[PDB]
């Protein structure tokens, strides 16, 4: 018997599944997925100081 | 060397840390967490 214990809190996602990355596109309405964050929108550059 | 004199002093407004990894700007945020109380 083996038991797994997953967890999803506010942390940089590390244990991701097997997937293939794609080339980045900008200034277009596209479906994006960044480390499990799924959504739709338009991606541009920014002046924010992270 | 091996003195460890103990005295009590005020703490004022010290001990504030970023509680998350979320960028915010020009926002007043209310947070509930473990903090060092003011003027202890």
């Amino acid at each position: 018997v083996v038991v797994l214990s997953f967890e999803l809190l506010h942390a940089p996602a590390t244990v991701c599944g097997p997937k293939k990355s794609t080339n980045l596109v900008k200034n277009k309405c596209v479906n994006f997925n960044f480390n499990g964050l799924t959504g739709t929108g338009v991606l541009t550059k920014s002046n924010k100081k992270f | 060397l091996i003195t460890t004199t103990q005295s009590y002093t005020n703490s004022f407004t010290r001990g504030v840390y970023y509680p998350d990894k979320v960028f915010r700007s020009s926002v007043l945020h209310l947070t509930q967490d473990l903090f060092l109380p003011f003027f202890s």
